[PDB]
């Protein structure tokens, strides 16, 4: 499976999930309705086409032969998995066999690992040592794609948008536009997709070139370097206090 | 010859700006006061991570090699400097045992020692210390780039007047974040009892007194399995080793249950021409269960 | 099911290039292979290619001097014999796998190839 | 241990484990490593258990004595 | 509706039929029932009244 880095740009997932072409679109750890207004440090797109019957296994926590020895997701994965029928553009009459997949391996594949090595699988008692034969199957098995087969054997195109929501300068920020910088007053601020309410004031802090935002002992954001300008800020919460009648 | 690593093995575990707090971090780290190989070229193992320290003023060593086989045609991360720019590639350029195609990735961009920390997607950390070779003072490393490769690495090598290499370990460490926001001191949580106390009390000052800090849970030496004797075996020999059998129409059905299913003779033995079953593993049959089985014999 | 039949085996001079071509029924989803029975030895691997595939492996004895081909059009396969040295004579066979527990599920009855020095 | 503001030395006590199973003095509260046992008795400075107490004194080390 | 979007007729699910045409409340109480009726629904040449 090829991995194409998506970064240094702006995105619009609304068209991607709204389009009826995607019969399968499943998000894990994020809900698609609010993908537009939250930014991400890096997005990975991995393209691979699987047989139809094995789409529902490729999810965090689930297993299966391809799910185990061919492609596996972290059990704590965050992002979306996308799939749809692909007989129309890929499968050819007479049988499409230019695709392969690994079936037998000595060890399972840990998250995001790609194996293209080409040695025989030793299943028997006696080591094959490069001999193909009984109990010596080469791991790669081809897909038999005939455009008339049942959907259970049909090819589904798959891309996994693994949204790596990290604390780092984000790149793909979604469609929502900016608003002029506000200061010294209570405002529902939103920087890079972190929703907050508080008063901005320049801080004395100096960030390391990769540093993005500070923190408080109570795991509450206490400073941010403005995204479009290197403005060190102090997110002081708006004034509040108890009131007691006499 | 070997050298000690006085207080090296801590980088910035996260990208946040922390200040004026004793912060606890856990990650793969190189324990302080640990031994390194004082190399004056070779190949070294790779367990969880690597630390590096180069003694040079003329940039003699500029790159590294990685991978499992570490041979040509095998995916390896190649970081190289061409004296005009620094390149990071995954191209398995032909390399013999002592080096002095299918390109997939590309990137082009005495007084000091460079400290590098590697772990596995791939991570890199480094920082520089302009010194007028190894002071025993505090050392923290700043992340440089985390370029993903999604590949297994169990060994590595070097490219080419000395350097230091040390292996990181899973541990717990604590940081003295100052007002300035940088790291000025960190104390191991598994070097010496005072340090473990400093960590559990979470401070750099301990007032005199007894302090309970942690546990002494001994690990087991080995795992033992014990069961009754292998008796008794099912008579699979009677059905398989029968000289006289009944014809295809007159087949004999032998009901089998309450037996030790020695499937070894059936599949470990290669004499049998065809051993076919679907939905059950021929090699793992000993690992599965059947309430009741019948056997048919014919030609 | 899938059935295998072999054609093109015979006696050739040392160094000769012969055409062994085996026809199959309903192939397309199976990794075909060519196998030989030495007069004093059992069957051993010669070549194997997947459908529309480039996955090629050859024994060191056949290394650099025998190649197999798949038509995907006429439902038959081709193996290239080049300068076959005399001690490689045997009876050749084709074989293929769909889902297997033995060496390969379906086999070819094969034919004889003989080389004279 | 005494305070870090006084000394960096330390002693260690293993609760309810004999000390053949790990200079060395054994108490009824486990065995102590890192402080020299002393026959002499003094006042109680750091409790340990079952009577033994520990202290920092003068070369200059940690001692374990009956209260 | 077509059987393809029977997934949408559930409280909480998101789909064009769910969003713009029929939305069950997030606190729905009841039973949702569906069955095919091509014997009385699909015709020769199909139907465009739906």
């Amino acid at each position: 499976w090829n991995r194409k880095r998506i970064s240094n740009c702006v995105a619009d997932y609304s068209v991607l999930y709204n389009s009826a072409s995607f019969s399968t679109f499943k998000c894990y750890g994020v809900s698609p309705t609010k993908l537009n207004d939250l930014c991400f440090t890096n997005v990975y797109a991995d393209s691979f086409v699987i047989r139809g019957d094995e789409v529902r296994q490729i999810a965090p926590g689930q297993t299966g032969k391809i799910a185990d020895y061919n492609y596996k997701l972290p059990d704590d994965f965050t992002g979306c998995v996308i799939a749809w029928n692909s007989n129309n553009l890929d499968s050819k009459v007479g049988g499409n066999y230019n695709y392969l997949y690994r079936l037998f391996r000595k060890s399972n594949l840990k998250p995001f690992e790609r194996d293209i090595s080409t040695e025989i699988y030793q299943a028997g008692s006696t080591p094959c040592n490069g001999v193909e034969g009984f109990n010596c199957y080469f791991p790669l098995q081809s897909y038999g794609f005939q455009p008339t087969n049942g959907v259970g054997y049909q090819p589904y195109r798959v891309v996994v948008l693994s949204f790596e929501l990290l604390h780092a300068p984000a790149t793909v920020c979604g469609p929502k536009k900016s608003t002029n910088l506000v200061k010294n007053k209570c405002v529902n601020f939103n920087f890079n997709g972190l929703t907050g309410t508080g008063v901005l004031t320049e801080s004395n802090k100096k960030f390391l070139p990769f540093q993005q935002f500070g923190r408080d002992i109570a795991d509450t954001t206490d400073a941010v370097r403005d995204p479009q300008t290197l403005e060190i800020l102090d997110i002081t919460p708006c004034s509040f206090g108890g009131v007691s009648v006499i | 010859a070997y050298t000690n690593s006085f207080t090296r093995g801590v980088y910035y575990p996260d990208k946040v700006f922390r200040s004026s707090v004793l912060h606890s971090t856990q990650d793969l780290f190189l324990p302080f006061f640990s031994n390194v190989t004082w190399f004056h070229n070779p190949v070294l193992p790779f367990n969880d991570g690597v630390y590096f320290a180069s003694t040079e003023k003329s940039n003699i060593i500029r790159g590294w090699i990685f991978g499992t086989t570490l041979d040509s045609k095998t995916q390896s991360l190649l970081i190289v400097n061409n004296a005009t720019n620094v390149v990071i590639k995954v191209c398995e350029f032909q390399f013999c045992n002592d080096p002095f195609n299918n390109c997939t990735f590309e990137y082009v961009s005495f007084k000091n020692l460079r400290e590098f920390v590697f772990k596995n997607y791939f991570k890199i950390y480094s920082k520089h210390t302009p010194i007028n070779d190894l002071p025993q003072g505090f050392s923290a490393l700043e992340p440089l780039v985390d370029l993903p490769i999604g590949i297994n690495i169990t060994r590595f090598q070097t490219l080419l007047a000395a350097y230091y290499v040390g292996y990181l370990q899973p541990r717990t460490f604590l940081l003295k974040y100052n007002e300035n926001g940088t790291i000025t001191d960190a104390v191991d949580c598994a070097l010496d009892p005072l340090s473990e106390t400093k960590c559990t009390l979470k401070s750099f000052t301990v007032e005199k007194g007894i302090y309970q800090t942690s546990n002494f849970r001994v690990q087991p030496t080995e795992s033992i399995v014990r069961f009754p004797n292998i008796t008794n075996l099912c008579p699979f020999g009677e059905v398989f080793n029968a000289t006289r059998f009944a014809s295809v129409y007159a087949w004999n059905r032998k009901r089998i249950s309450n037996c030790v299913a020695d499937y070894s003779v059936l599949y470990n033995s290669a004499s049998f021409s065809t051993f076919k079953c679907y939905g059950v593993s021929p090699t793992k049959l000993n690992d599965l269960c059947f309430t009741n089985v019948y056997a048919d014999s014919f030609v | 099911q899938v059935q295998l039949v072999e054609s093109g085996g015979g006696l050739v001079q040392a160094g000769g290039s012969l055409r062994l071509s085996c026809a199959v029924s309903g192939l397309g989803a199976h990794r075909v292979g060519w196998f030989r029975r030495a007069p004093g030895k059992e069957r051993e691997f010669v070549a194997a290619i997947g459908a529309n595939g480039g996955n090629t492996n050859y024994l060191d004895s056949v290394k650099g001097r025998f190649t197999i081909s798949r038509d995907n059009a006429k439902n038959t396969i081709y193996l290239q014999m080049n300068s076959l040295k005399p001690q490689d004579t045997a009876v050749y066979y084709c074989a293929a796998r769909d889902i297997e527990t033995a060496e390969y599920t379906y086999w070819g009855q094969g034919t004889q190839v003989t080389v004279s020095s | 241990t005494p305070g870090t503001n006084t000394s960096n030395q330390v002693a260690v006590l293993y609760q309810d484990v004999n000390c053949t199973e790990v200079n060395v003095f054994q108490t009824r509260a486990g065995c102590l490593i890192g402080a020299e046992h002393v026959n002499n008795s003094y006042e109680c400075d750091i409790p340990i258990g079952a009577g033994i107490c520990a202290s920092y004194q003068t070369s200059q080390s940690i001692i374990a004595y009956t209260m």
